[PDB]
């Protein structure tokens, strides 16, 4: 985009001071963030004493 | 006409499964 | 501010397109949304002779 070979970048292109001082960013049309990803709870198997 | 870019990034983006087919 | 009263607003004001028009926004400093609010669960304390 800074060269000219692009118009817009319609990707999920974050919104970051570096990028920001070079181009101009759209207000966000996504808000997201870091989580946390876990394997479902599957059925524990009967401990001995259950 | 403009010059739009993204990246292949599922499900953002994403190859139909004609793309060979069908080209724009 | 679109009369020149004040300079800056920093309060807390949504993004909205209708304010978008006559004013600048800086990018998000805070996001938010409409959410549900209830009375905590309150556990039951089991009486004596229950
Ligand atoms: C013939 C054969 C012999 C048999 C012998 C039967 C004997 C009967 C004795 C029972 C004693 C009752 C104690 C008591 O009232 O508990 C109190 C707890 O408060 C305490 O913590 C209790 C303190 C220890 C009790 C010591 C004996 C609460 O009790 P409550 O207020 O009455 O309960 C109504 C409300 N509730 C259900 C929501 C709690
Ligand atoms: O820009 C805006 N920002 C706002 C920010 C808040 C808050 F976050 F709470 F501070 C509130 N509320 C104050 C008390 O009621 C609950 C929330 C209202 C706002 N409103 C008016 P609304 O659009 O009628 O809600 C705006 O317009």
């Amino acid at each position: 985009l800074v060269y000219g070979k692009a118009d817009i970048a319609i990707a999920p292109l974050t919104i970051t001071l570096v990028r920001e001082e070079v181009i101009d960013f759209s207000k966000p049309f996504m808000s997201l963030g870091i989580s946390i990803m876990i394997k479902k709870p599957q059925k524990s198997k009967p401990g001995v004493f259950s | 006409t403009v010059v739009v870019t993204t990246i292949l990034e599922s499900p953002y983006v994403m190859m139909k499964k004609n793309h060979e087919m069908l080209e724009g």
